[PDB]
RNA sequence: UUUAAAUGGUUGUUUAUAAAAAAAUUUACUUAAA
RNA sequence: GACCUGGCGGUGCUUCAUAUCCCUCUAGAGGAGCCUGUUCUGUAAUCGAUAAACCCCGAUCAACCUCACCACCUCUUGCUCAGCCUAUAUACCGCCAUCUUCAGCAAACCCUGAUGAAGGCUACAAAGUAAGCGCAAGUACCCACGUAAAGACGUUAGGUCAAGGUGUAGCCCAUGAGGUGGCAAGAAAUGGGCUACAUUUUCUACCCCAGAAAACUACGAUAGCCCUUAUGAAACUUAAGGGUCGAAGGUGGAUUUAGC
């Protein structure tokens, strides 16, 4: 049986968002990439540092968000700038995360040379796509 | 592209749980924000290894970490000017001492840039990431020492002194200084003159015409020592002009009429001090009136560049008078010239911008038509700025006056998403304002929803922690205003807040309550009306008592009426 | 630069602006060790000799 | 390295193993069986180990109308910080630690006369609250299927009463 | 008392509907198309749900392989699931007779018909295809058994059999959709004139991965050109050229046409299959309607679709699987 | 707590008129912010007897990269701001064989234009 | 901080190799020619005999950036076939899908 | 802007590898990746450098 | 009705409850004086 | 003693299997040489897989490096707020094999069996209603075909502590780290593959109308030996080419693989 990103059914009360209910032979069909930049198109270059750049990422927002994120980052690079869009909770105080808003893109921004955006989304709960 | 008036400014997050919703609230999450970003920089700074690795092409200097120490550690007089750029005022004031001491030779340039950092921040470490009333120049201080140590002095040795110790309120010794200037024969620069014409007015308390003759004197001096005045030379003038409050007007004047034939273009900032000068606590305005007028018909048009740094503060002053004068029509011109260019870039801090709309819309809704006032509150609100509670209740009262009504539940909502969902305030005059007049069915249902809405206000004060008041016009409104709308059930609840809270019903109140009874055909509630009043002894209640027995009363209510009187 | 990485990133949990979840497993771990008894050795004073 | 560390759900699902081989068919019984403890409950963003304070974050953003600037704790104010989580982490442990009083049955470890409380509220708001459930067997019976063998199933036998005369048993 | 651990709100909460919700959602469609046209600029009243999905395509540009998981702005008829209303009121009796039944909408239909049979014998095609289960269930709001919907068609059939009024032929066509027959017969190629005035149809021919394109010139004296070289000398093998006689030699027209085609892609022989289906088609333009539908019963106009199967991977071939090891 | 949790305000779509100048909402490239967009768009393929899924918390339109700021209005708009830039063809050069007289040289280059930091 | 020693092994012969190979390749461009003495060749082939054993371009490996891994990692990403999997299959690498036709 | 423009596209490439479906052994099971990379070509003429 | 076709070490393959809480910031310039 | 459920039956009846069980169709493997695994034996000198579901398997890959092995030498807060390819895959996550070339799994209820383990269908219908998951449907590739992909719950404590992470236990002047050198063989057996034994062939031209060759100078080595070249710092060893050499092999026992 094949296991790659695949949530497994419970007992229907395991809430699951839209990405984690759709296995890895969905990725261009029903749900699309959480990362969209040009090192992956034919005849690209440094395909690898981006690679390095978007694990890191993940990483640090989870980590400077703790218990915030929603779901999933979706990091957009256009040109020289890049931008992390971050579904958040609505539990943190505002202060925080306008503190936080501003630490992030000013620290990354440093680290990885170029204008950093950190554009957020607010749920009130996360989001159930369905109950497995 | 233009302003997009139902968003806040740019700066904040786009997203309605993070959106400021108040005035104060877009004041700390800016605050927050920059925090944010200093904690980032401290951290760069603390650590630049970590942030050492460059992968940008073009490379970009400014996303580089900052070194502030000195990498020169050998003692010698070039080591030391790197100490001095770095405005390390003890390392360098130190490192000074140590070189005099060895013997070596320090240029009289690098002993005047050390005068320079050491004048202006006044022998005293500027402000760093981690490690107002007095005067600050202190006797004992290194300015002072170095100064006296120096071989040679030249003229600008002398007039960074000087400019330091004005800077510093040492007004009296920088006079002092310029008279050992003259004694040595040496021309002063345009910036030392500047300062000295402050210390002029500031050092002593004498009357007007003393001043005048004393700046007048160092304005003499100038020529005579060919200094050609510059535009703070007239700037710094007026704003000394500006304590002696009625004396000064025709002289300030003179100044101005002195810039302009010079050659010197005034400047916002010129024409701020000016306004400032004439527009003091007087009920006439006159002369006010035509300094303003005059001074507007000048600026129409005109392209403004940072030339003074007072050059912000204009605008909230053009405003503060034209709400003065109650003149729409000069007002709209104050905001033309904000308008063209980029002149709004002079409006100043958040708290100068608030301050400017808050004068400038509380005059647009007092003096012109509500239907041209509504659109101005749709392009500045929020967009613009958050209004003050204050601000809310005059335009209830400019719809008052226009008798459009029909928008004071829509005030209501805007008003809970400003933050004053619990001024008191601004809830008693929206509940009176609605229950003053009767109303169509239509009008007096949506009014009835707006009270049910400020009552759970009052319900889910946040001041409940301290204690909760419910005010006896609010009560008495918001029973008022559902008898007339029908929902008689509702208001009946209310009957038992009035006593709980001892409040006083009015007659209105209790006058309109017969009808509800009267319709119902229920003797035991029209007695509940005539038992509350008697309670607090109203006259009305007695007589009232009389004519509801003989409209509808049971028997056995009627002899307990008068007993219980 | 895996030493840039985690030295940052290592700073960063100090300075109380990152939550590692995995350093804090691995504290908790080697924290309910000490009170078991199972302590890492003194270097050179070990069991052996 | 940075880049091998995992998560808190990936580092406890592992750790705990409770899906495995040694659960499908009663192989392995282990008294020692490991419980979850969430890491994250008693930290506060921006507490960390050098006690810097973060104005807008760890501590207030304005103090006395004033902006407060970054400033860091006393040795000897961190180590009471650290002392107090110390001790605010044993006294959350104490009370998991705590058994609490159950009242027992016709043996200490029989299902046998414990009360199940009041049957659940109807839908149509309808409610038992007179009623009363005790147990009184409560079985492991077993079926064999081609797929698993033993299938493992619960048979509990409980009695309700409302104590005036309403009384009735089910399966 | 043991508390036994309570359950939460349930889990699965399957989503219902509610009219005055449908209702919100059509008042927020309306609103969001009139915001479309002005985004767009666009008469908001002349704006149609064609060009509103033109719109909401430019604006959100989805690639996702699967339609139904792009962005969507349609109708909330469109979107939300027809459900069915209430079927109690207030003082709970329901409204149909048959509601007990839990299929009063099939069991309604089903009296129904039966009572049209019982008055129609107490008085006494190709195109239309039997509504299927999943749109009768459509009409009906209600789920049905495959054995519920042949007992359906079977008195649907038997009302047909039997003499019907206008009436109740009408209420059978309402469970009768329209089937639109694929016709088989072959597209004539325009007869196009050269500069000459000669006629001359052009056609493609494809087999494997070789593209033909064939000029047949209307008269000729059997002349074949394959890329500017005379046939026998591009085509040396014998089977070859067999394949280039076949379509005229079926029709009788050897040594009455000319034929100027190109040729690319494939080896020697899909050349000659691709060129032998250009021709065919080409010359469908000379020849009788009825000798056209003799050369698609033979195979001359029809694409063969056999290709090279991919290799899949922990195989030998296409289908060649590695050697099995029992031990 | 002195108040309770902090309560999100209504969406800014709600105040938005249907003939406002919408390319002063999304001026420049931006990501797709639900209150700020007044279309009910769903997105998400839809569970069985269900619906694609709504836009707030939608992770799906979060990823596509929008048009928004690109509408037909606002790019008419921004040639026409964008006409004093431009220098006026050689009306001589009508066509490619005029070109070559008067310019018999050509020189190629290419700008490559990629994602990233350099 | 290197996953293991394994990678920290090849981090330094890849800064070595990087520090010598101006001077590798200049002793290089010696030997790889007829043109010059054979005398002067032999000495040639002692002098980049003598440099360190690390300056070798050929002892380096290309291993997973990630885990170390030193063989199945695949050049374009310098990941190993397991990390790149769990990147691509959870959607987190731009325009990276299952191919299926 | 006045700019004579006509758009063509050139046929995509899909690029594609096999990986292996098991963390150890299993060699007869891969997973197959691919990249897709489709084209349009803006063909522009008769333009001034500004 | 209808050829023949023996074997597979020992022991291991089933019961007691569930889950934290928090806290606020606290509405509208410039200026100056002694 | 009597039952329930499942399994199994060299158990009955009926209907079937579509590269599939038999008969049948085509090309192969088991014989030879060589290449490459494995087992045994050997070596001071890894490890893992190892009925179907191991055996060109982890490796889309080992001359040093890789490396985890052996010998010798060296270091001790050590690239790391250490480290350990040390034990346990019978503690696990992660990724999978297998039945699956399957269609079943199943919460929540209801009813039957006197309220036992359990069981729940008949359409001219007799107690079942069933969310969800899988199949299916959709999607990818050239179609609606085909092929991919997909394929639940479980089965084999199946595989993997040596991708990485990690529970438990163990080492901490050593079971850790570094340097130099070195082993990776064939008595024997065996899996898979490659090239052949030829005339539907061999060589050349050509790319399908040719001329020669055709049995001890034929067919037949990608082996042996010698030389050169390529890569590398390092090649008896890795690869390529040339020369020399011209062996077994003459269509293969029991048995056995794949294909619609
Ligand atoms: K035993
Ligand atoms: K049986
Ligand atoms: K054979
Ligand atoms: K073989
Ligand atoms: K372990
Ligand atoms: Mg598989
Ligand atoms: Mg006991
Ligand atoms: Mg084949
Ligand atoms: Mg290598
Ligand atoms: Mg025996
Ligand atoms: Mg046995
Ligand atoms: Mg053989
Ligand atoms: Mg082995
Ligand atoms: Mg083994
Ligand atoms: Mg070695
Ligand atoms: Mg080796
Ligand atoms: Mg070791
Ligand atoms: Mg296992
Ligand atoms: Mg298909
Ligand atoms: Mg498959
Ligand atoms: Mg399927
Ligand atoms: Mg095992
Ligand atoms: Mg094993
Ligand atoms: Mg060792
Ligand atoms: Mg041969
Ligand atoms: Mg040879
Ligand atoms: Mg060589
Ligand atoms: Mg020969």
């Amino acid at each position: 049986k094949n296991r790659a990103a695949r949530v497994r059914v419970s007992k229907g009360d395991k809430p699951v968002t839209y990405e984690e209910a759709h296995a890895p032979h969905y990725i261009a069909h029903r749900k699309g990439w959480l990362s969209l930049h040009t090192g992956n198109l034919d005849g690209e270059d440094h395909a690898a540092e981006r690679t390095v750049e978007d694990v890191f990422l993940r990483k640090f927002m989870w980590g400077t968000f703790p218990g915030c994120l929603a779901d999933q980052l979706v990091l957009k690079r256009r040109g020289n700038q890049l931008e992390i869009c971050a579904v958040v909770l609505r539990q943190l105080s505002p202060h925080k995360y306008y503190f936080l808003v501003g630490y992030s893109e000013t620290l990354l921004s440093y680290f990885y040379k170029c204008p950093v955006r950190l554009h957020l989304q607010t749920v009130p709960s996360k989001v159930v796509y369905k109950y497995l | 592209v233009n302003r997009d008036t139902t968003a806040v400014p740019y700066v904040f997050q786009d997203d309605p749980y993070l959106m400021p919703a108040s005035s104060l609230e877009s004041r700390s999450f800016l605050l927050a924000k920059k925090s944010g970003e200093n904690v980032a920089k401290f951290i760069i700074n603390s650590y630049p290894k970590y942030f050492q690795k460059d992968i940008a092409e073009p490379h970009i200097p400014c996303l580089m970490p900052e070194y502030f120490e000195p990498q020169i550690k050998d003692i010698s007089e070039a080591a030391l000017k790197e100490r001095i750029e770095l405005r390390k005022v003890k390392a360098s004031v130190d490192m000074f001492d140590q070189l005099l001491q060895a013997g070596t030779t320090v240029s009289l340039e690098t002993t005047n840039s050390l005068l320079d950092l050491l004048c202006y921040y006044g022998d005293q470490e500027p402000s760093t990431d981690y490690h107002q009333f007095g005067v600050t120049w202190r006797a004992k201080n290194n300015a002072e020492r170095i100064f006296s140590l120096m071989p040679e002095k030249n003229e600008h040795s002398y007039c960074t002194m000087i400019r330091g110790m004005v800077k510093h309120r040492a007004y009296e010794q920088a006079l002092n200084l310029y008279t050992e200037l003259l004694n040595n024969r040496l021309h002063a620069d345009v910036y030392t003159f500047n300062a000295l014409i402050e210390a002029t007015v500031c050092a002593i308390n004498e009357k007007f015409e003393e001043k005048w003759s004393k700046i007048l004197e160092l304005l003499r001096h100038m020529v005579a020592q060919k200094v050609k005045p510059n535009l703070q030379t007239f700037n710094t003038i007026l704003k000394c002009l500006r304590r002696f409050h009625v004396f000064a007007r025709s002289p300030a004047l003179q100044v101005l009429r002195e810039m302009k034939a010079i050659g010197i273009e005034p400047s916002l900032a010129t024409y701020h001090h000016i306004i400032r000068l004439f527009d003091q606590p007087g009920d006439p305005l006159k002369r006010s009136s035509f300094i303003i007028y005059d001074i507007m018909n000048e600026l129409m048009g005109k392209r403004f560049s940072p030339k003074d740094p007072d050059d912000d503060k204009f605008f909230q002053s053009a405003m503060s008078i034209c709400s003065s004068l109650r003149d729409l029509e000069l007002a709209y011109q104050v905001h033309g010239l904000l308008k063209t260019g980029d002149n709004w870039k002079f409006i100043g801090p958040d708290q100068h911008r608030n301050f400017y709309y808050s004068k400038f819309f509380d005059l647009i809704c007092l003096m012109e038509q509500i239907d041209v006032t509504l659109k101005w509150y749709e392009d500045l609100i929020p967009s613009a700025y958050f209004p003050h509670s204050q601000t809310m209740i005059h335009l209830l009262q400019a719809l008052d006056v226009a008798n459009r009504l029909e928008v004071i539940p829509k005030i209501w909502k805007d008003s809970k998403e400003y933050g004053h969902t619990f001024r008191s305030d601004l809830r008693e005059e929206i509940l009176m304002l609605m229950a003053r007049d009767k109303h169509p069915p239509e009008l007096q249902v949506a009014f009835a929803d707006c009270a049910a809405d400020i009552k759970s206000a009052y319900e889910s004060q946040p001041i409940r922690q301290t204690a909760q008041d419910w005010p006896a016009t609010s009560l008495n409104c918001i029973a008022i205003l559902f008898l007339r709308a029908g929902r008689t059930q509702e208001a009946w609840k209310m009957l038992g807040l009035f006593r709980k809270h001892n409040k006083i019903p009015r007659s209105e109140l209790l006058n309109e309550l017969m009808d509800s009874a009267k319709v119902s055909n229920s003797p035991s509630q029209a007695i509940e009306v005539v038992e509350l009043a008697s309670a607090f002894s109203l006259p009305i209640c007695e007589g009232l008592t009389q004519r509801v027995m003989s409209d509808f009363a049971i028997n056995q209510e009627q002899k307990e009426a008068l007993s219980n009187l | 630069n895996h030493h840039t990485y985690a030295e940052l990133m290592q700073t960063l949990r100090f300075l109380g602006l990152y939550r590692d979840e995995h350093q804090d497993f691995m504290d908790e771990q080697k924290r309910l060790k000490k009170l078991r008894g199972k302590e890492k050795p003194k270097k050179g004073e070990g069991k052996r000799a | 390295s940075f880049f091998t560390k995992l998560t808190a759900d990936e580092l406890w699902k592992g750790a705990l193993a409770e899906t495995g081989a040694g659960a499908k068919k009663g192989r392995g019984k282990r008294t020692k069986k490991k419980k979850r403890k969430d890491l994250n409950r008693g930290q506060i963003i921006g507490e960390g180990r050098y006690g810097f304070l973060w104005p807008g974050l760890n501590v207030p953003l304005m103090k006395n109308g004033a902006v407060q600037t970054i400033a860091q704790r006393s040795k000897e104010e961190q180590e009471k910080v650290e002392a107090d989580m110390i001790q605010q982490r044993e006294e959350w442990d104490r009370k998991k630690k705590m058994k609490v009083k159950r009242e027992r049955g016709w043996s200490g470890n029989s299902w046998g006369g414990i009360s199940l409380g009041p049957p659940d509220p109807g839908p149509c708001g309808e409610t038992y609250e007179d009623f009363d459930t005790r147990i009184l067997e409560v079985r492991n019976v077993f079926t064999m299927t081609a797929k698993e063998g033993r299938k493992k199933s619960i048979r509990v036998l409980v009695a309700v009463g409302n104590g005036k005369g309403a009384a009735g048993f089910s399966i | 008392a043991f508390v036994i651990p309570k359950k939460n709100v349930p889990t699965s909460k399957r989503e219902t509907y509610t009219e005055d919700f449908i209702k919100k959602q059509i008042e927020e469609f309306n609103i969001g198309k009139r915001h479309l046209a002005n985004m767009m600029g666009e008469d908001p009243e002349t704006f149609t749900q064609e060009d509103i999905d033109r719109a909401i395509a430019y604006l959100f540009p989805s690639g996702l392989f699967e339609k139904r998981a792009r962005p969507v702005m349609k109708h909330p008829e469109q979107i939300f699931p027809r459900q069915r209303a209430i079927q109690w009121g207030e003082d709970g009796r329901p409204f149909h007779y048959l509601f007990y039944t839990g299929k009063q909408s099939y069991y309604s239909l089903m009296h129904d018909v039966y009572g049209m049979l019982l008055n129609l014998e107490k008085h006494q095609v190709i195109g239309s295809r039997w509504l299927i289960k999943e749109e009768l269930e459509e009409m009906l709001v209600e789920k049905l058994s495959d054995l519920d919907y042949m007992q359906f068609i079977r008195l649907l059939e038997k009302l047909l059999t039997s003499q019907c009024g206008a009436a109740e032929e009408e209420f059978v066509q309402r469970f009768r959709r329209s089937v639109t027959l694929e016709s088989k017969k072959q597209l004539i190629e325009p007869v196009q004139y050269d500069e000459q005035g000669m006629a001359f149809s052009k056609s493609e021919g494809k087999r494997k991965t070789a593209k033909a394109e064939a000029i047949v010139y209307k008269h000729g004296s059997g002349r074949i050109k394959v890329n500017g070289i005379d046939y026998q000398l591009y085509f040396p093998i014998t089977q070859d050229r067999e394949q280039l006689m076949f379509p005229f030699h079926f029709v009788d027209r050897l040594g009455k046409h000319d034929v100027t085609c190109t040729v690319s892609g494939g080896g020697r022989s899909a050349q000659a299959g691709a060129i032998r289906l250009a021709m065919a088609k080409a010359l469908c333009s000379f020849v009788t309607e009825d000798e056209v539908e003799w050369m698609r019963q033979a195979g001359l106009l029809t694409t063969d679709p056999r290709v090279r199967e991919r290799k899949k991977p922990g195989q030998e071939g296409a289908r060649r699987k590695f050697t099995w090891k029992k031990r | 707590e002195r108040p309770p949790r902090r309560k999100a305000l209504p969406p800014r779509t709600e105040k938005m008129a249907v003939d406002q100048d919408w390319p002063s909402v999304y001026p420049v490239a931006a990501p797709f912010k639900p209150s700020a967009v007044p279309l009910p768009v769903r997105m998400g393929y839809p569970v069985k007897k269900g619906v694609p899924m709504a836009k707030e918390g939608n992770l799906e339109l979060l990823k596509i990269p929008n048009f928004l700021h690109l509408t037909p209005v606002a790019i008419k708009k921004h040639c026409e701001a964008l006409k004093d830039f431009c220098t006026e063809w050689p009306a001589a050069l009508d066509s490619d064989e005029k070109c070559e007289k008067h310019f018999p040289i050509e020189i190629d280059s290419t700008d490559y234009v990629s994602s990233g930091p350099s | 901080h290197y996953v293991d020693w394994r990678m920290w092994r090849d981090v330094k012969r890849r800064k070595m190799a990087y520090e010598y190979a101006d001077e590798r390749l200049r002793i290089n461009s010696l030997r790889k020619n007829t043109i010059l003495p054979k005398i002067l060749q032999d000495v040639a082939d002692e002098e980049i005999a003598a440099l360190p054993r690390d300056s070798c371009p050929v002892r380096i490996r290309n291993r997973c950036v990630m885990t170390s891994r030193p063989r199945g990692v695949k050049r374009r990403w310098r990941l190993s076939r397991i990390v790149f999997r769990h990147l691509a299959d959870h959607g987190q690498l731009s325009g990276i899908q299952r191919a299926t036709w | 802007l006045g700019i004579s423009i006509k758009v063509h596209e050139p046929p995509r490439k899909i690029e594609r590898f096999t990986l292996l479906q098991s963390v150890h052994i299993y060699k007869k099971h891969r997973v197959q990746y691919e990249m897709r990379t489709l084209y349009r070509c803006l063909e522009l003429e008769h333009l001034t450098g500004s």
